[PDB]
């Protein structure tokens, strides 16, 4: 009576979304449908796991909170470090008897400092565009994955001057069979002709950049 | 007390009755030569006339005063006139000349001319050289005129084949017209369309030329353009869709027609008809040649002898295109519903690639371009948003993943705005000689507003500080919320509404004492705020 | 061929380093490059899976155009 | 040179309008992309 | 009330009688039940101030002494529109608090 | 209380002015008639709409009514209702005692398609057509003369086909203020096309025949 | 980038009318909707020409529009329902030339 | 099995008082009336989404609001089972 | 109205007193207790006022830490936020669970209480909410919840929808959640932010999950959709995905799809 997963794929639109349960739903092709629908985030990954969310064994070693820069420019941090430390060498004795006696004027940061800290220093945080849904991993798989033809600062270890070393034998053994449409210079990149730099710039002069309608 | 001075600008002064102490002089610059004062009679009331480089006459209406120049070449000298032939009128002296002018309209912001023309028109292009104008009209449900020539002998023959005096009847029935404009037009039925291609003179208003289309071609894009290949000659294309029908949808195909501007502009020269094969909704020239979306499909057209040429179609906008906007080598498509695409044109590989989007769907009707990397954008619905680029963003992406079953870099929206009513035009223009420029926006109702940017943050705080007094001691008077109002599909972002802000003048003076104790000012200075950023950008 | 082991390196060098060494070539999906606890310090052996086949086969290849620290790298099938 | 600069961008104008550069110092016509039957050669 | 599950508004069509609240309820919100920012004032249906009840107090039900508002936060969120917000049945709390009393009094 | 199907559906109702002044009921326009019912003991009275002669319309094409107004003197009244096409009609009603009997009807004039009407008691007519300009007329004369025949739902009329007219220019009615509307505004563009400094707007709106391009200009005719 | 809104030409077309003695006097006036905008209109007898007298900007969608009279009554109350969730009694002060809300009724929610 | 008829007892009770409501079993055929209809009352609600309506097919306004009340009836087809 | 009557020793070890009036029975009591502390704290400063409160979330019973956690914002309201912030954001590092429940506790109060005077804070205490919502103790997240309800009615209409876009990614996988209390306080913060970052937005985040294969995942959905739908039934009306005709009906609202 239900579909399969072929069936199921062939007849999406777009079958990149489709998984092995999908087709247990009551109404699968509406299901598929919104899935590959634009702008919507997907039902969080925990659903089906018989763990509960976030009480997992890596979650145990996490860090404490740390502030944000323009609250560790008021100095807070450490004179309440310093105050909590002195209070736990008093006795109770001791702690009873500067309740009745008490001692002014210890703990104070001047109100300018305060106000600045908020209204002048105060920063935008990293933010996540919508459909960033959380999952558990998350602050650990953050790492991702840079592409051929893109090169980092640091690979400085190469140390050669501006192409790449490895080139002058890929052109040799021939271009990798993983990437079908991979360009490089030399092999099937101009270093013909080599206009397409050109174009770039030329377009880079036409573009006037003055943003509309901002502040003085 | 008003003066005018060699500078050009007058000064309306308060002068007190009993003690003689002016007040508040709130100066207008109005023309370019000396300006010379003159007492006239309006309404009978004792309005002023000051004359500079165009004349300019201040009155009360309603109650309030208005300061609007007269639509009129300048004069030398005036004074006031009462007779038979005209109550209430101005003798003026231009030079050389004399002359009786009578204001019939009073209290309004624009006046007008009208121009008639047969259907509903779609779309109008400017050719830039004659300043002509190039309008397309079309009407579902509607004959053209040889339809109804056709329609109309066919039933002349029917009133034979009914009965020998009633082809006397029938020769009556062919000869009388009752005008269209006054009696209606015939309707036809679903899927019928007539079209229409005019060419006009906008200061005298004759038609130059007149194309007329075939019984179901309905008109839906024109565009003006020169073809670089071709040389300095200018082209009409006309997008044409082929037996449409609404509900359901159904589209039999199109045509793109190609017309050549002969004679200054004055004539149209049909070059060929090529066919496509779904309705293509825009035209738009693209650098020596130009960008058609037929359908979902993204294509450029170059010009050849006997159709137009297609090269680099893009295949991956959701639904249907209904609006292209160019700067550069970056194309906005308008997608019916699925909003802003950006896609980036990139010569040496001949591709037509999408390298941004929007998060959010959206009916659009129009947009435009306020700088290299901003649109503003207007719904069906009543509102207008402005989505801006993230500043990180680049256009060299090279034909798999997406974000959100979409493109990989998304567009931030920045403003959102319901203005009420369906806007059908944005256009980003200054209004009056040395002013700044604005966002002009005109709704379908018949209304007409401006969107203009604050230019520092003491205006901004200011403006902010009004409206938020006024939404609680003026509320709207039908128990509606204007935050919520103003917030009717997604929630208002950066947008003062200056209509509530301009009724604290129409609040009761023990409150507008009372909101503007806590601006710090006195109302003459905040009635005067208020209209100064309505001066500095508007009328 | 998906995973590939790479031997002969020196603890200067680093996973995320390589990641980037080998995604030069093509992506490495999933990186191991072990940290050995006690010494706190680096073996320079590698484990490299990738999306498919296509990154295995380049893998020994791969091999040749890396040098590390002026020394060579092991690259073989796994 | 300005004028190496031109025919650069003339070149590119070559790339647009569908030709491929595969014949060294020809080119030949894309399939892809719909010409006119009278043009034989891409003009200079 | 949000601290109770099992309580229960009338919500019927409110109107023109104005909701009001006895002394330890005064100056709550009646849906949020929250003390800061009144913004709009509570009417009731015709039926809950009928007779006797009339001037009661909307939450709990006792002799009432000042008028009832809705909160900022219920307006913006149009929680004043669904209807009367008295509260119609006592709930488990109410009566184990008056047997558990009486027990030991 | 009372719950009666109807034949066809309507699409709205006009109130009859009743009490010591008409019968108390309701007319009911749809398509392609207009009925006036009443609960108790009378019949429903139908009168077909009066369709245009040699007509230029698809013939499957119903007709209804767009708009009305009531104009109660103290002596007698009568309904003006507007159809599709512009059409204006007189509807005045005759009773026999408590009852009516027939519905007649009458062709009045013709007039842009209104979104409302209103008949003020200083004998003009304001129509604000749905679109367009909007328009103030002086009623001259009811009518009631100038040998014009006046359809009936008394009138035995065979099975298929219905009533028709000739419609003419204004009779009944003159043209005294005309007030400007720029709806709908369907395309804009602010330019400068005559060389004088500030710019015009061009602006095209209106539907259908009534639709034209417009030059707003700031400043007073 | 922060905008101020404002409006060059109002609204023109026409939603509802209503006729009635609005200023309470001989006169008689037409009420008209314009969609967001509520306005009245005050037409000359000899000269013939409309004059608006009023002009008011609602915020809302005006939905429906009658006029009313109580029992004996010469002034004529305006009746507007809205999409605000409540509906609003207005009577116009010639004085003062504005609308004055005399009641206001909630019954649902907005929109 | 009691709380998934307590779910279903309170969800019934919000779809007689809002209409349009769904739960878990929603068909795709009733939450597609549901917003045909929702669509209907606000195209006759607002004043410029008729206009535009009423343009875009050379009809009046009366026509146009007739014939969408004539829609509300069956306005995605016959019910599916 | 007499704070110069009395040196300010006096006011600090009667201020200490108060902390006793908390275990009072009859709720009257505490919240004139609570009311005294701001008036105090004009006079003596807020930050010897504010380390005695912050000393007494310690304590184990609920009571006196739910009226402590009161009166912390009481005082952050009188005497303004800048001045009471930066040591209450610095006792969530305290490692003691009542006291980390504790500051987000009296955040949440202060949101409520500061209105649209906190569009100026939310940018210094997204961070810390954002590492409460990933917290392994649901009370945790329950009452980041609470604070993220409060603080998006409040900067509403006032353009911080990123934030609030930012904190619903964390928000939004604690739907599964089945507890009660935490169950209601997610649903509160989700019909909070419908009112502050749109219902388009919120339906996106439910459109995938209302069809979904497990009644679990369905109903849950389903039961945000229509808290989404009663309050903001006619907004939905743009903002409804595109459904396909199928063999015999149609889905296609051809209406939208006109084109003038
Ligand atoms: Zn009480
Ligand atoms: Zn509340
Ligand atoms: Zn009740």
């Amino acid at each position: 009576n239900r579909f399969t997963v072929a069936e199921l794929k062939q007849l999406v639109a777009r079958p990149d979304v489709v998984e092995m349960h999908d087709v247990t739903a009551q109404d699968p092709k509406l299901l598929v449908h919104l899935k590959a629908t634009r702008n919507s985030v997907p039902v969080p990954r925990h659903w089906c796991f018989k763990r509960k969310y976030l009480q997992g064994k890596r979650g145990i070693e996490k860090p404490p909170f740390e502030l944000p820069d323009f609250i560790k420019r008021t100095g807070i941090q450490e004179m309440r470090e310093a105050l909590q430390e002195k209070e736990e060498q008093k006795t109770m004795k001791s702690k009873m008897r500067e309740k009745v006696r008490p001692k002014m004027g210890k703990i104070d940061i001047d109100y300018q400092k305060l106000h600045d800290a908020f209204f002048k220093w105060q920063t935008k945080p990293k933010l996540t565009i919508h459909g960033d849904l959380y999952y558990e991993g998350k602050e650990f798989e953050t790492r991702l994955k840079k592409k051929p033809g893109d090169l980092s600062d640091e690979l400085i270890s190469l140390g050669m001057p501006v192409p790449p070393p490895w080139l002058i034998a890929m052109q040799r053994y021939g271009p990798p069979p993983s990437y079908p449409n991979l360009k490089i210079p030399g092999l099937n990149s101009p270093i013909g002709t080599n206009a397409a730099e050109f174009q770039t710039k030329t377009e880079e002069e036409e573009i006037d950049r003055t943003p509309w309608g901002e502040l003085e | 007390l008003n003066i005018g001075l060699q500078n050009g600008v007058l000064l309306r002064t308060v002068l007190d009755p009993v003690t003689g102490d002016l007040s508040d002089t709130r100066t207008r610059y109005l023309g370019s030569r000396p300006v010379k004062l003159f007492r006239v009679r309006m309404q009978g009331q004792e309005a002023v006339l000051a004359m500079s480089s165009r004349s300019w006459l201040s009155y009360s209406y309603q109650s309030r005063f208005h300061l609007t120049p007269l639509s009129y070449e300048t004069l030398e000298f005036a004074s006031g006139f009462a007779s038979e032939q005209c109550p209430e009128g101005i003798v003026a002296i231009s030079t050389n000349t004399l002359r009786i002018l009578a204001l019939e309209k009073l209290g309004a912001v624009f006046n007008q001319v009208a121009f008639p023309l047969q259907y509903t028109p779609r779309k109008f292009v400017i050719h830039p050289e004659s300043n002509n104008l190039i309008i397309i009209e079309t009407d579902h449900n509607a004959y053209t005129e040889a339809t109804k020539a056709q329609r109309k002998q066919q039933m002349a023959e029917e009133m034979v084949e009914a009965a020998e005096l009633a082809a006397e009847m029938a020769a009556a029935f062919l000869n009388e017209n009752l005008p269209e404009s006054i009696f209606g037009a015939p309707k036809a039925g679903n899927g019928q369309w007539a079209s229409v291609i005019r060419v006009m003179n906008p200061i005298q208003g004759n038609t130059l030329d007149l194309v007329q289309l075939e019984q179901n071609e309905a008109a839906f894009s024109v565009a003006v353009c020169r073809f670089s290949n071709t040389g300095e000659d200018w082209y009409v294309l006309v997008g044409v869709a082929k037996d449409l029908i609404l509900n359901p949808r159904s589209v039999a195909g199109g045509f793109v027609y190609t017309y050549k501007l002969v004679n200054n502009g004055e004539k149209l020269e049909f070059l060929h008809k090529t066919p496509v094969e779904e309705v293509p909704a825009a035209i738009a020239p693209f650098q020596g040649r130009v960008l058609i979306g037929v359908g979902k499909l993204l294509r450029v057209y170059d010009l050849g002898k006997k159709k137009l040429l297609r090269k680099c179609e893009n295949k991956h906008i959701a639904n249907y295109i209904s609006g292209i906007q160019t700067i550069g080598h970056r194309v906005i498509v308008s997608d019916v519903q699925e909003s802003f695409i950006w896609v980036r044109y990139k010569r040496n590989e001949n591709q037509l690639i999408i390298f941004a989007d929007d998060t959010y769907p959206r009916w659009v009707t129009t947009a435009s371009l306020l700088d290299y990397d901003t649109v503003a954008g207007a719904d069906k619905f009543g509102n207008i948003c402005v989505v801006r680029l993230p500043p990180n963003t680049n256009d060299e992406v090279d034909e798999d993943r997406g974000l959100l079953n979409g493109a990989s870099q998304k567009a931030e929206v920045i403003m959102n705005y319901h203005v009420g009513e369906t806007v059908l035009s944005l256009q980003k223009t200054t209004l009056i000689p040395g002013g700044s420029e604005s966002l002009v926006y005109t709704t379908l109702s018949g209304g007409i507003g401006i969107l203009v940017p604050f230019t520092s943050h003491e205006d901004h705080d200011f403006f902010q500080h009004v409206e938020m007094h006024l939404r609680s001691e003026h509320p709207p008077l039908c128990g509606r919320d204007h935050l919520s109002f103003r917030s009717y599909y997604f929630p208002v972002k950066n947008v003062i509404d200056g209509d509530l802000c301009e009724q604290f003048n129409s609040m009761e003076p023990n409150k507008q004492k009372n909101v503007s104790e806590e601006l710090d000012r006195t109302p003459p200075e905040v009635s005067k705020k208020l209209e100064d950023i309505r001066t500095r950008y508007a009328f | 061929d998906a995973t590939v082991y790479v031997g002969g390196l020196d603890e200067k060098v680093s996973e995320p380093l390589l990641w980037e060494l080998f995604l030069q070539a093509g992506p490495v999906v999933n990186t191991h490059m072990p940290k050995d606890r006690v010494t706190g310090q680096h073996q320079g052996y590698g484990f490299v899976e990738f999306l498919s086949e296509e990154d295995a086969d380049y893998a020994i290849k791969i091999m040749n155009m890396i040098k590390l620290y002026g020394k060579p790298i092991r690259v073989n099938k796994a | 040179s300005p004028t190496r600069r031109r025919a650069l961008d003339h070149y590119l104008t070559l790339r647009s309008s569908g030709w491929i550069p595969d014949g060294r110092g020809r080119w030949v016509k894309d399939e892809n992309v719909e010409f006119d039957s009278d043009e034989e050669e891409p003009p200079d | 009330a949000k601290h109770h599950p099992d309580l229960i508004f009338c919500r019927k069509q409110a109107g023109v009688a104005i909701g009001r609240l006895c002394e330890k309820c005064d100056g709550k919100c009646v849906i949020c039940d929250s003390y800061v920012r009144p913004c709009t004032l509570v009417r009731i249906c015709d039926e809950c101030n009928y007779g006797s009840y009339q001037g009661r107090c909307v939450i709990c039900g006792g002799p009432g002494v000042s008028d009832a508002y809705y909160c900022k936060e219920c307006t913006i969120q149009e929680k004043d529109r669904d209807g009367c917000p008295k509260i119609v049945n006592l709930g488990s709390s109410k009566t184990d608090l008056f047997y558990e009393r009486k027990k030991y009094g | 209380k009372y719950s009666e199907p109807l034949e066809e559906h309507g699409n709205f109702l006009i109130t009859v002015p009743g009490g010591s002044d008409g019968p108390s009921g309701v007319l009911i326009c749809s398509e392609n008639y207009i009925t006036y019912k009443n609960f108790g003991d009378q019949p429903d009275i139908r009168c077909p709409i009066p369709r245009r002669r040699n007509d230029l319309d698809d013939p499957e094409r119903g007709m209804i009514f767009v708009c009305s107004a009531t104009h109660k003197t103290k002596s007698m009244f009568f309904f003006l209702a507007q159809t599709e096409q512009g059409d204006i009609f007189k509807i005045t009603l005759e009773t026999d005692e408590d009852m009516v009997t027939e519905i007649r009807l009458k062709y009045f004039d013709t007039v842009p398609v209104a979104a409302a009407m209103c008949v003020l008691k200083t004998g003009f007519l304001f129509v604000a057509s749905e679109f367009g300009n909007h328009y103030l007329y002086q009623i001259a004369h009811l009518g009631d003369d100038d040998e014009e025949p006046e359809f009936s739902s008394a009138m035995p009329l065979e099975e298929g086909d219905t009533f028709f007219f000739q419609p003419r220019p204004l009779k009944n009615l003159v043209l005294v203020d005309e007030l400007d509307s720029l709806s709908p505004i369907l395309f804009c563009q602010i330019a400068d096309l005559a060389n004088e400094d500030t710019p015009q707007l061009y602006v095209a709106c209106g539907r259908g025949p009534r639709s034209s391009l417009r030059v707003l200009r700031h400043g007073l005719e | 980038m922060f905008l101020y809104n404002l409006t060059l030409q109002r609204a023109t077309g026409i939603s509802f009318a209503i006729h009635g003695n609005f200023s309470g006097t001989k006169q008689q006036e037409i009420v008209v909707s314009r969609g967001k905008i509520l306005e009245l209109l005050r037409p000359d007898p000899n000269t013939g020409k409309v004059h608006t007298l009023l002009t008011v900007e609602v915020f809302g969608v005006i939905r429906s529009l009658m006029a009313f009279r109580l029992t004996g009554g010469t002034k004529d109350y305006i009746v507007v329902g809205s999409d605000s969730g409540r509906i609003v009694i207005l009577e116009y002060q010639p004085s003062k030339n504005m609308f004055e809300k005399i009641h206001q009724e909630t019954f649902g929610k907005s929109g | 099995m009691t709380d998934r008829y307590t779910i279903h007892s309170q969800l019934e009770h919000l779809q007689s008082k809002y209409i349009g409501t769904g739960h878990a079993d929603t068909t795709k055929w009733e939450w597609l009336v549901n917003q045909h209809r929702d669509s209907y009352c606000s195209y006759m609600g607002h004043f410029d989404l008729l206009n535009y309506f009423a343009i875009a097919e050379n009809e009046s306004k009366a026509r146009v609001r007739f014939n969408l009340m004539e829609k509300m009836l069956q306005p995605c087809g016959p019910p599916a089972d | 109205r007499g704070a110069e009557y009395v040196s300010a020793r006096e006011w600090m070890r009667i201020c200490f007193e108060l902390l006793e009036l908390l275990k009072a029975h009859k709720k009257a009591i505490r919240r004139a207790t609570v009311n005294t502390f701001g008036y105090i704290a004009k006079a003596i400063g807020p930050h010897d006022v504010l380390a005695t409160l912050l000393n007494n979330l310690k304590v184990q019973e609920r009571q006196n830490r739910v009226c402590t956690t009161v009166a912390i914002a009481i005082v952050a309201e009188t005497c303004s936020p800048f001045t009471v912030l930066p040591a209450l954001m610095n006792e969530y590092r305290v490692p003691e669970l009542n006291v980390q429940n504790g500051v987000l506790k009296s955040l949440s109060f202060l949101f409520e209480y500061i209105g649209e005077m906190g569009k100026d804070y939310i940018y210094a205490v997204t961070p810390l909410l954002e590492d409460a919502l990933m917290d392994r103790d649901l009370v945790h997240r329950q009452t980041a919840s609470a604070v993220v309800q409060h603080m998006s009615l409040g900067v509403y209409g006032f353009g911080c929808e990123d934030s609030l876009n930012h904190l619903l990614n964390y928000v939004w996988p604690n739907v599964f959640e089945t507890s009660p209390h935490v169950i209601q306080a997610v649903m509160g913060a989700l019909e909070g932010l419908r009112v502050a970052i749109g219902p388009c937005r919120m339906l996106q985040y439910c459109l995938q999950g209302l069809f979904h294969p497990a009644r679990k995942v369905r109903d849950v959905y389903w039961k945000i959709y229509n808290s989404i739908y009663i309050g903001s039934q006619d907004a939905l009306i743009a903002h409804y995905p595109r459904i396909y005709n199928d063999d015999k009906n149609t889905y296609i609202r051809y209406e939208l799809d006109y084109i003038l």
